[PDB]
């Protein structure tokens, strides 16, 4: 959504744990094992589809 | 006869410094242990780091036990 005249379509990417946990810019990331990162991308799969719905 | 008695104490005393090692092959397998459940897709390398470090400790003990027998047998 951007005003009441216009909107626009849109897709955002969505990446699974095999993908985040092995980017290596990901290697700063602190106290990161591949446990703490599926419950963050679990998380971030319901985040992205909240966002998408309000808008 | 007092010259080979302190050959038994000089040789007692030499070989205590393999307890350097008995706690740093310790402290090499107590981290491949922490290190590999925070990454066990790395047990190959970590394995490999492990061995290093268990042949570079005991390799300093060892030391202890040759010059414990290079007194107690050679001179």
């Amino acid at each position: 959504f951007r005003s009441v005249i216009s909107y626009k379509t849109e897709e955002k990417p969505i990446f699974s744990l095999n993908t985040v946990a092995s980017a290596d810019s990901m290697s700063i990331y602190d106290d990161i094992d591949a446990d703490v990162l599926q419950n963050y991308q679990e998380y971030n799969l319901a985040n992205i589809i909240y966002y998408s719905l309000k808008e | 006869d007092i010259d080979t008695a302190a050959k038994f104490i000089g040789a007692g005393a030499a070989t205590v410094g393999v307890a350097g090692s008995g706690a740093g092959i310790g402290t090499v397998f107590g981290s491949l242990i922490i290190g590999y459940a925070r990454n066990p897709s790395l047990k190959q390398q970590l394995f490999s780091y492990a061995i290093l470090g268990f042949a570079l400790s005991e390799a300093m003990g060892l030391f202890c036990l040759m010059v414990a027998f290079l007194i107690l047998f050679a001179m």
